RNA sequence: UGUAACGGGGCUAAACCAUGCACCGAAGCUGCGGCAGCGACGCUUAUGCGUUGUUGGGUAGGGGAGCGUUCUGUAAGCCUGCGAAGGUGUGCUGUGAGGCAUGCUGGAGGUAUCAGAAGUGCGAAUGCUGACAUAAGUAACGAUAAAGCGGGUGAAAAGCCC
RNA sequence: CCCGGCGAGGGGAGUGAAAAAGAACCUGAAACCGUGUACGUACAAGCAGUGGGAGCACGCUUAGGCGUGUGACUGCGUACC
């Protein structure tokens, strides 16, 4: 805090109490008595354990039926409205669609739907399985997806 | 204030 | 035209009609519940006083209500000792009504 | 029916005003009138002041008749204080509060 | 979903937050007893 | 995240306020002085719980003495004729009885009079 | 239910004559005070005045045993410093005979505003006439 | 020399309950010119008793 | 300092001794209702007892379980100008921290649940800041060189002008 | 427009969804200070409550009483850290 180190009176004969700082806590326009500092919040996560983590979604997922699996998931234009009529066509609205390589077509496409979202099989994570209603994965993706969780 | 007077001396309890 | 009955530990003094709070009982709350055990009758000056129980005496009552009494705030404070507790307590409590007093 | 007059912040004390303004409650304006006429005190002046406003003020926008009027209602609340410096004797400072008050006279033909 | 994970029971402790009142056990001294070289802040022997 | 406590603290202390009601001065209005006057409520409600039972049987006896005596006996005696006669109706009743019901509280005197003698 | 209270406005008082004389002080007395704060009534009340008034007949004829009538000294303080005076129970019954009486019972009686209200339901005369009379008092041996 | 203990704003009542005012308990009427004015005081207009005394 | 060496009144038994029978007397014990801990036993699954015995004063302190606050996700969801947060009452409700509903005010935000993080809870520290009391309408109005009156001006003149 | 000192301040009018949004301006808590009403209180002694409790006032009901406020009197009761 800025400020200076002198004592704000002294510490005897005053009928105040005794005080040493004028950026103590105590006081006013003083400091934090234990200030935050910029820290790390990311912790751990064994291979094994997130991993394992992956399965247990992946499974639930399909127990649930929320999982699709197709082939080729594409649009032939990068056109948001091409995307949006073909998953109205499929019936879905809140979509996480994991394919095989990124197309570039189907990404811009996606790009401003809020409730579709298309990541590559590699870029695949715990929340986005979780959080979107339907995960629809291409035959290549869950070929892919497969081989990095054995 | 800025200037605190010195207290009276007590009574030298001596 | 009174009568004397234990209930619920404790003794009431009830003419028929008149409705009495008693400790809480497991009767349903539309059933006639009796008090074979009664300790007095009056009716007027022909007043009966039992030997523990008078030998007919039956107080038959309708179970009306089932009730929580008033929030109690038990407090409790140990000055200078670091140590106070507060809880609270709602009495369970039934309510009957007086229909009959058999001599 | 009622009329309101008030004279806020008037540069006085709500305790010395409120002696003055006890003197004049449930009385008919003329007498209320006569009574701060001849009270001997700046908050006489003050409370006489803020009373012919409201008498103005119903005889002006809500009718008439000086006559069918009392004060039914009179009080003073305490207004904002301006603090102030005073030297004392050894470098001592002490505040003076200049009180104020806001003085409200509600007159009605009841 | 995402606001149906629990995690699994004795997982969490709740960790333990001192001198917050008389109910919480801890409190008025924070388990530190009374005056003491221990129950200064920063204080006790080195080992 | 930084937490602001005004709003639980005048909660808080609203709690106790309204508690502290009825009583004088700072002690209802006025939250150091209404909390220790809400404390030292709570545990005379708690103490005047079991003085009350107290209370009300000292004065079940005194009225059941007056009305023994007026019928010629002490409550000492009355009590214990009643023990012995096997009468089991309390001093509560016993104290109605004898404030409402006199010709009933004279029957009972000479049943325990009976049972002395 | 409730315990029955008495009400101040519905308590019914009565009037008794006692005569004081060669009764013992203190027994006289305790008797006073128990029917002047109405303990004698099954509607005895203890924050309600149930009592009764009694009317004290031939005060100065009371007894005490042993050497009471000498050596019994009534203190009092005046409230100035050298003002601790004192009376024999002889000397108090020379000068005020009533309050001999007055004072057993007094003591006898609560301290505090009922106890105040009981004792001005006694009524202590130093002879053998009283004037209430209007009062129709019963006679009461005790 | 100083309280130990705060009044109460009973006991500051209680000691303002003689601060209140008396106000005059009737004007006098002048003889002739009917003005209202203190007993023994000379009207707003400068009449006493029913004369033009100062004709301010 | 004032009885002042029964708590007092007062007591010749209302003292003492002996014997006896009554009664009063506690939050002790019993009765009735309720809650919780621990154990045993069955229930076979995980708990509930339709059981049961017992326990439940508590500082330092150890153990266990929660409430509420701010922020993140759930949440581009849900509530909200047909009235959010906040404020102020009321009623209900829970063992408690509390919660729920609703009147008035307010005028645009709030946020279930389940998780997650903590600047997470104040009565005290001669704590810090602001506001407001008290004393108190009290002390004081600062050299005891001194004022009085007439006129003027002015809403008003002891104090200004003449 | 009116009172007021060609004031301050206010009362109307008007603007505005709102002026207890009037610039001393969103909300507008608490302390603190008032006005009004109900009850209590001028023979009564102390941590000011609590247990009991009359009366009175008010709101309901069927008539038993209930609720709200006050609280005469009375048992117990020497704050907190
Ligand atoms: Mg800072
Ligand atoms: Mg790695
Ligand atoms: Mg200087
Ligand atoms: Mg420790
Ligand atoms: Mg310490
Ligand atoms: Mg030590
Ligand atoms: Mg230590
Ligand atoms: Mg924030
Ligand atoms: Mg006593
Ligand atoms: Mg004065
Ligand atoms: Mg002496
Ligand atoms: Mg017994
Ligand atoms: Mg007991
Ligand atoms: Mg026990
Ligand atoms: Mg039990
Ligand atoms: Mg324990
Ligand atoms: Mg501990
Ligand atoms: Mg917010
Ligand atoms: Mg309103
Ligand atoms: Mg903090
Ligand atoms: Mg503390
Ligand atoms: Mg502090
Ligand atoms: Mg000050
Ligand atoms: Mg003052
Ligand atoms: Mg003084
Ligand atoms: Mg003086
Ligand atoms: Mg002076
Ligand atoms: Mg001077
Ligand atoms: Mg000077
Ligand atoms: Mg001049
Ligand atoms: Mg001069
Ligand atoms: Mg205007
Ligand atoms: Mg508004
Ligand atoms: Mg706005
Ligand atoms: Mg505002
Ligand atoms: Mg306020
Ligand atoms: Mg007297
Ligand atoms: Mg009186
Ligand atoms: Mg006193
Ligand atoms: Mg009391």
């Amino acid at each position: 805090v800025t400020g200076s180190g002198k004592k704000p009176w002294r510490q005897k004969g005053t009928g105040r109490a005794r005080s040493g700082s004028i950026k103590s806590p105590i006081w006013r326009s003083g400091g934090v008595t234990f200030a935050a500092r910029p820290q790390d919040h990311s912790q751990k996560v064994n291979k094994k354990m997130y991993r394992g983590a992956l399965k247990s979604i992946l499974s639930e997922l399909v127990r649930q039926d929320r999982l699709i699996v197709v082939e080729k998931f594409s649009v032939e234009a990068p056109k948001t409205k091409l995307l949006a009529q073909k998953l109205k066509d499929m019936a879905l609205e809140d979509v996480l669609i994991i394919t095989g390589e990124l197309d570039e077509n189907l990404f811009l496409a996606a790009r401003n739907l809020h409730k579709v979202d298309v990541r590559d099989a590699t870029g695949i994570d715990p929340v986005s399985l979780i959080a979107f209603d339907k995960v629809v994965m291409t035959a290549d993706a869950v070929k892919q997806v497969e081989e990095m969780l054995a | 204030p800025v200037y605190i007077p010195r207290p009276r001396p007590p009574h030298p309890r001596l | 035209m009174y009568a004397v009955f234990q209930s619920g530990g404790k003794q009431h003094r009830v003419s028929e009609g008149q409705t009495v709070r008693l400790e809480k009982l497991d009767i349903a709350t539309g059933e006639t519940v009796e008090f074979a055990e009664v300790l007095m009758i009056a009716n007027g000056e022909e007043v009966k006083i039992g030997v523990p129980f008078v030998d007919g005496g039956v107080i038959k009552a309708e179970v009306v209500a089932h009730g929580r009494g008033e929030k109690v705030k038990i407090v409790k404070f140990r000055r200078r000792k670091h140590y106070r507790k507060q809880q609270g307590h709602r009495q369970w409590f039934t309510d009957v009504k007086i229909t009959g007093i058999s001599a | 029916m009622e009329t309101i007059a008030k004279h806020r912040h008037a540069r006085s004390s709500a305790q010395k005003v409120r002696l003055v303004a006890d003197l004049i409650r449930g009385k008919k304006v003329s007498q209320a009138l006569d009574i701060l006429t001849y009270t001997n005190k700046k908050a006489a002046v003050l409370v006489k002041k803020v009373l012919e406003s409201a008498i103005a003020n119903a005889e002006h926008n809500d009718g008439a008749d000086i006559d069918d009027l009392k004060v039914t209602k009179i009080f003073v609340d305490e207004g904002p204080s301006m603090k102030r410096i005073m030297p004392r004797a050894k470098g001592r400072a002490d505040r003076i509060l200049k009180r104020t008050s806001h003085i409200t006279v509600v007159v009605s033909d009841r | 979903r995402l606001n149906t994970l629990s995690p699994a029971e004795g997982s969490k402790k709740a960790g333990k937050r001192l001198g917050r009142g008389i109910g919480s056990g801890l409190g008025k001294t924070g388990g530190r007893g009374h005056k003491g070289q221990k129950s200064r802040s920063g204080g006790g022997v080195r080992r | 995240a930084r937490v602001k406590r005004g709003v639980i603290a005048r909660a808080r202390h609203k709690k106790i306020l309204k508690q502290a009601k009825g009583y004088y001065g700072a002690r209802s209005r006025v939250y150091r002085v209404a909390f220790q006057a809400v404390i030292k409520a709570g545990q005379y409600a708690y103490r005047d719980r079991r003085q009350r039972k107290r209370q009300f049987r000292q004065l079940w006896i005194a009225r059941i003495n007056a009305a023994a005596r007026q019928n010629g006996i002490s409550y000492s005696k009355f009590i214990n004729g009643l023990k012995k006669a096997s009468v089991e109706i309390d001093r509560k009743i016993l104290a109605d009885i004898a404030v409402f019901d006199k010709v009933a509280f004279t029957a009972l005197v000479e049943k325990a009079k009976a049972a002395l003698a | 239910m409730k315990t029955f209270t008495a009400k101040p406005e519905t308590v019914k008082r009565d009037w008794y004559v006692v005569d004081a004389t060669g009764k013992t002080l203190g027994r006289l007395a305790t008797e006073l005070a128990r029917r002047l704060r109405g303990k004698h009534k099954a509607e005895y009340t203890p924050h309600v005045d149930t009592g009764d008034y009694i009317i004290v007949l031939n005060a100065d004829k009371v007894a005490v045993t042993g050497n009471k009538r000498t050596d019994k000294v009534y203190y009092h303080h005046t409230g100035h410093i050298g003002g601790i005076k004192q009376a024999t129970f002889e000397e108090m019954i020379a000068r005020r005979p009533e309050r001999v009486i007055e004072i057993a019972v007094k003591g006898m009686l609560p301290k505090g505003p009922l106890g105040r209200a009981m004792f001005r339901k006694l009524k202590v005369y130093a002879g053998n006439e009283h004037n209430h009379a209007a009062q129709q008092p019963q006679v009461l041996d005790i | 020399a100083v309280q130990q203990n705060k009044p109460t704003r009973s006991k500051r009542g209680m000691r303002r309950s003689h601060d209140a005012l008396t106000a005059v308990t009737s004007l006098s009427v002048d003889k002739t010119s009917g003005e209202k004015h203190l007993r023994h005081h000379i009207t707003a207009d400068g009449y006493y008793r029913g004369r033009k005394v100062i004709a301010k």
